[PDB]
DNA sequence: TTTTTTTTTTT
């Protein structure tokens, strides 16, 4: 699961498919602080694994060496495939009241945080932004008075959870919003996500690069022999044929 | 003899060395990489100690190869660390480790040679510090770029503490910069960090193998300088996996001699774990070691037979085939001539670890009365040991190993992490004495 | 994020 780590997820079917309602926070500090959004490459091989953040989460695209070897040989055209198997990977990140959670019902009426995808994010911009001319002024959704719960919807296509079918609703007031108590009840529920925005992130960079190395060899550019990396595949697959060759 | 009359980081070393003796107590390890010449400057201090007349040196080889050649080419005697330390297993179901029966005074030995100080691993580590005493003074040789040990149960740096600046302060040995030699200037920038390339004097240095068809070129080339000839001693390839080495060996083996065998009479084969001629004693038998791990054997007769096992506990005895290989020493040691059992088949080798799960799943929790009988445990698995052919072996189990020609294969690496894959290196490097090919 | 998705090597 997911709830020990402190985070909701959803009672996959199945199929896969989950249904669920919620409410979502504000922000925990004034004037501040209402979301979060994080930055991960991610990627396996070699069975060695790497699940760590990026300092170009805050532009710093320099304290990062998952960051630096993509600019020295531009992998993105350079070799596309490696690039996509270990680009930065974007996580937004909100505390949310659920609602209502037929998977687990136990899961209704209380707060978590969560993680998602990007496609979400636009349309969470798309629904935040809307013009005055289609009558329907923009509306926030964390709104005491103005702002609308959302349920997500989700079913598998070739091993991807599609969202495309996602709509939105109308406004909503929240019950029992004038009480202090309720609200502070609630309170203690919302979590700070500044928190993890802070001094949290490895100054040493030093450190990073070493866990890499231990993780893969080869991919050095002053050096040269990830070309040898390069021509290490074939030896393998030569190795097969002249296996036989006996 | 020449005495003092050497290098700045020749003749700055022994005056430290004197120095830890002589300026309170204290221990160094010395990076000596190779070509740095550190073992002729031994050699000098081996000759300069004998004057003071001090008796409280050991001389310590982690390994036992290391330690022939070592009083081979000095002539003196040198002893198994095992020995010195008299560490002895401890029979548990779920581990097992050598330990040393008690903490030694080590009152004779006032002063601590050791040899690959890279090797010994810190969980170790902690525990020889209060067997030593503050009398005796540790020297340790050993390179930075020496390969690290393999600790499955940790993955970390793991920097022997050797090399770690609190436990004491140490000095590195400068190098002979420039010469009229390709490979060690080679060898220079593989200590530096650059990608092997290939260098070349008078047709001999490091030589790559490049294209689509390089290997099979490399492999005519390979072809070409080995040919028929039956002394490898001087031909060592070298790579890390041994599932490579396993598929090398069943070609390789066709190839010299006109054989499809996966074995074949008269082959010489290289121990990867001691000898031991075990009796039944109280505690742990110490028993007596007879082929050292990396002792050099010639297989006397050869043939694949079956044995029956049953464990007391168990219904029956359980047939499993194997080779049954008699070997006689080769090389210097004391002569033996003796006969193993030897499991070579993967069917096989998965119905050996099943068995022994069967047997794992029932003695841990066994209670019919009585104790256990582990006397049959270790009687049907010691009666088997794990060896393999001459050709080939692990960057790991090349490490040492000086030859004329090394043949080098660099793919599988990658899963390694980076530092090692210039410790192999290094080490690589240093197997070939006279020449290098590299594909 | 659907999930730490490969190695052997020491007494
Ligand atoms: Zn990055």
């Amino acid at each position: 699961s997911s709830e020990d780590k402190g985070e909701w997820k959803l009672k996959l079917d199945n199929a896969g498919n989950g249904q669920a309602v919620i409410r979502f926070l504000p922000s925990k500090n004034d004037e501040q602080a209402p979301f979060a959004i994080l930055v991960n490459h991610g990627f396996k091989k070699n069975g060695k694994w790497y699940i760590e953040t990026c300092s170009s989460t805050h532009g710093d695209y320099d304290s990062c060496p998952v960051c630096q070897y993509i600019s020295k040989n531009d992998l993105y055209n350079t070799d596309n495939k490696e690039y996509s198997l270990v680009k930065r990977k974007t996580s937004y990140w909100a505390n949310i009241l659920v609602v209502k959670d037929p998977a687990a019902p136990e899961n209704e009426g209380k707060v978590f945080k969560y993680r998602f995808g990007k496609k979400i994010w636009d349309k969470i911009n798309a629904m935040i932004a809307v013009d005055v001319e289609m009558g329907e002024t923009p509306v926030d959704v964390t709104c005491p008075w103005e702002g609308a719960n959302f349920v997500l919807k989700v079913k598998q296509v070739s091993g991807f959870s599609n969202y495309d079918e996602s709509k939105f609703l109308n406004q909503s007031a929240i019950p029992n919003i004038d009480d202090e108590s309720f609200q502070k009840e609630l309170f203690e529920q919302m979590v700070d996500l500044s928190e993890m925005t802070s001094k949290d992130k490895f100054k040493s960079f030093e450190e990073l690069n070493t866990k890499f190395g231990q993780v893969m060899g080869t991919a050095v550019m002053g050096g040269a022999a990830a070309t040898a990396a390069k021509k290490a595949d074939k030896v393998a697959d030569d190795l097969d044929a002249f296996n036989v060759d006996d | 003899m020449t005495f003092d009359d050497l290098t700045e980081g020749q003749k700055n070393a022994f005056n430290i060395v004197m120095k830890a003796i002589k300026e309170k107590k204290h221990h160094v390890t010395i990076n000596g990489p190779a070509g740095t010449g550190a073992t002729t400057l031994t050699k000098f201090i081996i000759e300069a100690l004998i004057s003071t007349g001090e008796t409280g040196i050991i001389l310590a080889a982690p390994t036992h190869a290391a330690k022939k050649i070592l009083s081979k080419l000095s002539g003196k005697e040198a002893s198994t660390i095992h020995s010195i330390l008299k560490i002895n297993p401890v029979t548990y179901e779920e581990n097992v480790l050598f330990e040393q029966k008690e903490v030694p005074d080590l009152a004779k030995c006032r002063v601590l040679i050791c040899d690959e100080v890279s090797m010994y691993d810190r969980k170790l580590f902690k525990i020889l510090l209060s067997t030593i005493p503050p009398w005796c003074t540790i020297i340790g040789i050993g390179d930075n770029k020496q390969i690290r040990p393999v600790d499955p149960g940790e993955n970390t740096a793991y920097i022997s503490p050797f090399f770690t600046h609190k436990d004491f302060y140490q000095c590195e040995l400068t190098e002979v910069k420039r010469s009229n030699a390709p490979i060690i200037d080679v060898a220079t920038d593989v200590r530096n960090g650059k990608w092997i390339y290939d260098k070349v004097v008078d047709g001999h240095g490091v030589r790559g193998f490049t294209g689509d068809t390089a290997l099979r070129d490399f492999m005519v080339n390979y072809f070409s300088i080995v040919k028929s000839l039956d002394d490898l001693f001087e031909n060592r390839v070298m790579a890390f996996t041994n599932k490579s080495v396993d598929k090398l060996n069943s070609i390789i083996r066709k190839k010299i001699f006109e054989t499809d065998k996966d074995f074949i009479v008269g082959e010489i084969i290289v121990m990867q774990e001691p000898l031991f001629k075990t009796y039944k004693i109280d505690g742990k038998p110490v028993s007596e070691i007879i082929f050292n791990n990396g002792q050099l054997v010639r297989i006397i007769e050869a043939e694949y037979t079956s044995t029956f096992v049953k464990a007391r506990g168990v219904p029956g005895e359980y047939l499993i085939r194997h080779w049954d290989l008699t070997v006689e020493t080769y090389g210097d040691d004391e002569y033996y001539r003796e006969k193993i059992k030897i499991i070579s088949s993967d069917e096989e080798l998965y119905k050996f670890n099943l068995f022994l799960g069967k047997t794992a799943e029932t003695y841990k929790n066994w209670n019919k009365g009585g104790k256990a009988p582990w006397s049959d445990f270790w009687d049907a698995k010691s009666q088997f040991s794990k060896v393999k052919a001459l050709p080939a072996s692990t960057f790991h189990k090349a490490q040492g190993m000086s030859v004329d020609r090394a043949f080098i294969y660099t793919p599988c690496i990658h899963y390694a992490d980076v530092e090692l894959a210039q410790q192999l290196l290094y080490v690589g490097v240093t197997r070939g004495r006279y020449d290098v090919f590299y594909v």
